């Protein structure tokens, strides 16, 4: 009924973003395949990045037997404390940040959509500010795949809308 | 009619956090902190630990007759530490040098015994000396890798050992510190006696420490026991008039550089395998961090303090 | 006189983000609470993330009596030096990012206002494009009200409109 | 008619910078750099350092005769270190491990001072020997801790120390090393002596080193002075035949394991109480990162070379 | 012929940003160097800050002759692991990060100069979607150069424009 | 009639990595990883490496008669080490604290070698002895910075020296180990000796150990070789009754404190100037990263394992 503005959809069920369409011959929901296979193929980068650059040294450590040499203890002691302190707080920060920039792309990667769209169809419908466009002209399943396939014409549907724009004037 | 623009919502129940905000619903999302073991001991790269049971490393590379046991493991990826094991010295002393000892053996590659000279050579002496606190079967013995030696009437006595390998050589001998004079000169026929390893120009002279110790096993003299390494292609020359027991047999070894280690560890071995152990258990880890503990020894995700650390994949799950 | 795109409000005083009006009745400022009081909370966050989650190691050090030892001493000074360089240049560089992003941040917050705002008036109004609306129609406290609440009616003005257009036209 | 979308600007002289702009003018920001201290060293959570004034800590432990005066400080949580202080060794002499006796005392728990033996309990032998270099009042004396024995004509004395408790005990005691063989003799009733301590099986053996050195007080011979912890429930047995200065007082302990720590500080000590302190004074440590000082004991923010560190909070104030 | 969203354009060769017109005088590529400048000032200095904050401290290693004292060895060898992990880590991600923004921030620059020229244009000209303007009227060099300059005249071109519309109309 | 918005792109094939894609073209980019060396071992900020070719470091300090040549280098910023010069101890021996003594001479300011006693002052023994291990011309001699003492008759000997500078002094010196009891009556006139170092109230007692090792250069006798530095404004005493080789020349110096280093390397001193040394050669160091070596001296970029790092500073290069 509402689009992105109001929130998700729990109906759309093949992929990350997309449509929903209304019309005479019925009403569905529809993912936007190209648009959801690149984000995904982005952030099965980004998690692998974040995941495979760790590869990290052969380590091997001590725990002891040793009120024996103390001054070695206790540097070693030091050593371990300020690793922790280093890897425990880049990486808490990392995640906060990192997750905030994932979720911004997720919705950068919506609008476009509304944009593309918005684009195509001008004056030939009426932005209701919502995610929806209402048309102004009458919508058949081949002009709403237009719309999704991104070749909807508009000089095609210009003059139908024309007489509708003057009839809500009156 | 109408057409419009939105993204999916679901019925995933996990949270992330953000800069901006605590707890966001999302889509999708990824672990990327490992938070469990597998609760063993287990080879490292198919190398597995050294075991030593009942017995100490020093017990063992001493040649105790009660470490008669494991077979030569050739070689070793960590050493599983035993705090008390029985088989340690059977003879009462001191060890010299344990914790460079350990950290020697922690992790060796090709690891052979080798006999460094025959005592059956050597005139105007007796060898293979005997004592009870160190027996056999219920019959007094010795250390198998170490040969006593004794009554050579303050006269002085030698020893050249080899290592003609590219590898080194681990050696391990000890010095008799004696109760009185009157026992000094009853065994090796003077009041006081020098022993002397000349590594070429190098030397080092070892006199024994007389006096009576509290008796322990019956004993109120000790020894003091030391361990060496043997550069490739060298050579020791070692001349003694009295208190030496002699390194009779060695063991070439190789270490690896990113060495083995030392863990202390109530599990016991298993035949599984692993990058990365703990004291607690092995890793899965081709995750980047963990929370499992602090020492590791392999090839470890890092170790930090967070309960879990979620990274979003999906989307702003708000129906 | 002028929106965000020439600069920010002097006269502004009760919070982040807010509408200048004009009409017959008179002019004034008034702040968007709701969009304001949701971006503090955020930066807020923000902030109390970066420190709090420091919460570090009981460490404690050593400037010995000491020409004896020296190879630990040695190590020990080593060791002082790379976590200094680790912290010093890693947190540099973080306020440098971090601030680029609250920044970011605000711009943002502020550009939805005006695209609420617009998608409301459509053609009712002309955008003046320095973050200004001139409308088309008369504009009452109760319409620039309904504007600043989301409740403004597109089709309640659109005759009064359209008139308009066709003057500006002749 | 119009409406207009606008933001705040503001009378705040704060800048900051970014990745792509050097100094923008802010609404609003906040230091995450904490840059100042409070001139005083501080107890630590309420715990206080320990602060010998006068006194070395190894004149205090032996009980010098000058030390006699700061309560038994139960515990502290870090030492003050003075590097003049006058009150040290009172009989010249030289003390054998003194950095790792700092780092063991470093931050203690419970403390209490304890008697190790009785010398009024032994035979042929005489006790509390005195000295002119230690005095009492006016009148020659000796530490307060050590016990010097003399006068055994060569024959053997012993000593048992027990630790019956959980927690470490601290020892300490010297060896007197003699000017010539004719003092040896003298005091001691023979050319050369023996001390032995037994910890069960592990021994060391002190022998004096005879000779004389610079006339320092009044003396060419010279004490060294030793020390060593005594683990929970355990004992040692000394023998000796000479040159023995031996230990009647020693300290139940229990170290914390982030232990304390040492001081170099021209302040001095102040009632109030901090969780991070440095020899500059104390720290405000809310925040995440310090300028102050590098060497640092406690909960501390991190220490950085930054002069200031400006989060943004509100907006560019492009009036 | 096409504009940004198609992609990027051989031809412009004295700046990033800029601009194609199409009119009965000709044609040609004309870079804006107010927006271009503004852009390398900044990169600039993100690229000095990342280099030029790095000045660290003085240090020496070693690589001793030494089976004879291990501890410290040992300690030492872990250290330089620790600091490699560190810092690889650390500074491959920072290089990843930092590439993903600035290609934002070029974007970002690019879709600003759009919407500053679509909001100068409204209805006297046609959004073709494409990164172009269809103007509604006839367009000399002057009337391009104001458009580049920001200072388009919207009421001096609106009637010719709106006879055109409704010529498409019909 | 149109006009169109649009972005440079570009004959430029370099590409970069994102978080969000691999390898992407770009109109422009900056490598900020330092990946080449110079191939020359230089002195740093002007100031030279210490160069002792076919010296070692013992050897050249000694004052061995085939080091008689590099200048008095009164500086510099750290050491070239040889692992195989020819010239090092000639009278054979071993030298005690080699690697502190490394450390402490790895850079130095002030350098001058200065008197610290005449032998020819000396009453009731004889000095200068030489030998033939130690040759000068053909004939035999003895180190340069050493001065043997002999023939005493078991009657001690004396020698002040003294550190009056605001610097640091740097000694060296040696104890004779005789090679038995006839030999040692021969030189000194006694059966055993001592010989005593006093710092005001600290001391050492040196003695020496007696006894044959392997005939080295014609030799069953060796020197232990010893070395110290004395503190500003100080005075050390030394008695001997014999065995003392002592210190005639020593060395005022300064240390910087972060300190210059060891540099083991094959490449040759050269004329050119650098911030930043490491023994694959030098760097220009204006870059925040390198990865060419792990062992550096110097300011120099991190070390890290990337093979390159471009950032970008152009757009998306898709025509
Ligand atoms: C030393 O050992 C290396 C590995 O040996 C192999 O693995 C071990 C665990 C044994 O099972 C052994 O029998 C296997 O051959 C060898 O690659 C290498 O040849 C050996 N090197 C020397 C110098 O002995
Ligand atoms: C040791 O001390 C712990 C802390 O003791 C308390 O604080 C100190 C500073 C004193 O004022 C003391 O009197 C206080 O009771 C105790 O919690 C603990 O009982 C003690 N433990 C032992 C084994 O003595
Ligand atoms: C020690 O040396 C410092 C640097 O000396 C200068 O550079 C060296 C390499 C020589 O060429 C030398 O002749 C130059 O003067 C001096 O700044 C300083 O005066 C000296 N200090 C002392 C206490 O001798």
């Amino acid at each position: 009924i509402a689009g992105f503005i109001e929130g998700g959809w729990q109906g759309m069920i093949d992929g990350w973003y997309g449509y929903h369409h209304e019309n005479q011959e019925g009403s569905g929901y529809a993912a936007d395949k190209e648009a959801t296979q690149k984000a995904v193929d982005g952030i099965t980068n980004k998690v692998n990045s974040i995941i495979d650059k760790m590869n990290s040294q052969f380590e091997s450590n001590i725990k002891e037997f040793n009120r024996l040499e103390l001054r070695i203890q206790h540097l070693s002691d030091r050593v371990d404390d300020a690793l922790l302190d280093i890897w425990s707080y880049n990486t808490e920060l990392l995640v906060l940040l990192e997750n905030e920039r994932t979720l911004d792309f997720h919705d950068a990667n919506v609008k476009n959509l509304f944009e593309k769209v918005k684009a195509q169809l001008k004056d030939n419908a009426i932005d209701e500010g919502n995610g929806c466009f209402l048309l102004l002209h009458k919508c058949n399943n081949s002009c709403m795949d237009d719309i999704k396939n991104g070749t909807y014409k508009y000089m095609d549907y210009r003059e139908e809308s024309h007489i509708e724009k003057q009839k809500i004037d009156s | 009619d109408r057409i419009c623009i939105g993204y999916q919502a679901n019925q995933n129940n996990q949270t992330v956090n953000t800069l901006l905000e605590q707890n966001v619903p999302v889509t999708g999302a990824q672990e990327i902190l490992e938070t469990n073991h597998n609760g063993k001991l287990c080879s490292l790269n198919g190398v597995p630990p050294l075991d030593l049971q009942s017995c100490t490393l020093a017990g063992w590379l001493l040649g105790n007759p009660n470490c008669d046991n494991l077979l030569e493991a050739e070689e070793w990826s960590y050493i599983k530490i035993n705090e008390n094991a029985p088989d340690d010295l059977c003879f009462p002393g001191n060890f010299e040098n344990l914790q460079d000892l350990l950290l020697e053996m922690s992790g060796v590659q090709n690891f052979t015994k080798v006999k460094l000279f025959n005592p059956q050579s050597m005139t105007g002496v007796t060898t293979n000396n005997v004592d009870q606190t160190c027996p056999f079967e219920g019959k007094p013995s010795f250390y198998r890798n170490l040969n006593w030696i004794q009554g050579n009437s303050g006269l002085p006595f030698n020893i050249e050992i080899k290592n003609p390998t590219s590898n080194p050589l681990l050696l391990l001998w000890g010095i008799h510190n004696t109760k009185d004079a009157a026992q000094q000169r009853n065994l090796y026929g003077n009041d006081y006696s020098y022993t002397i390893f000349n590594f070429g120009e190098k030397s080092e002279e070892f006199r024994p420490d007389i006096g009576q110790r509290d008796e322990i096993k019956a004993h109120q003299d000790r020894i003091d026991y030391y361990w060496g390494s043997l550069p490739a292609q060298s050579t020791l020359r070692i001349e003694s008039t009295g208190n030496l027991i002699a390194p009779e047999y060695g063991f070439y070894y190789k270490r690896k550089e990113g060495k083995g280690g030392l863990m202390k560890s109530k599990l016991p071995i298993s035949d599984c395998s692993t990058k990365c152990q703990t004291p607690l258990g092995a890793l899965n880890s081709t995750l980047p961090f963990q929370n499992v503990h602090q020492q590791t020894i392999g090839n470890c995700p890092k170790y930090v303090k967070a309960t879990s650390l979620m990274l979003a994949t999906g989307l702003r799950n708000n129906p």
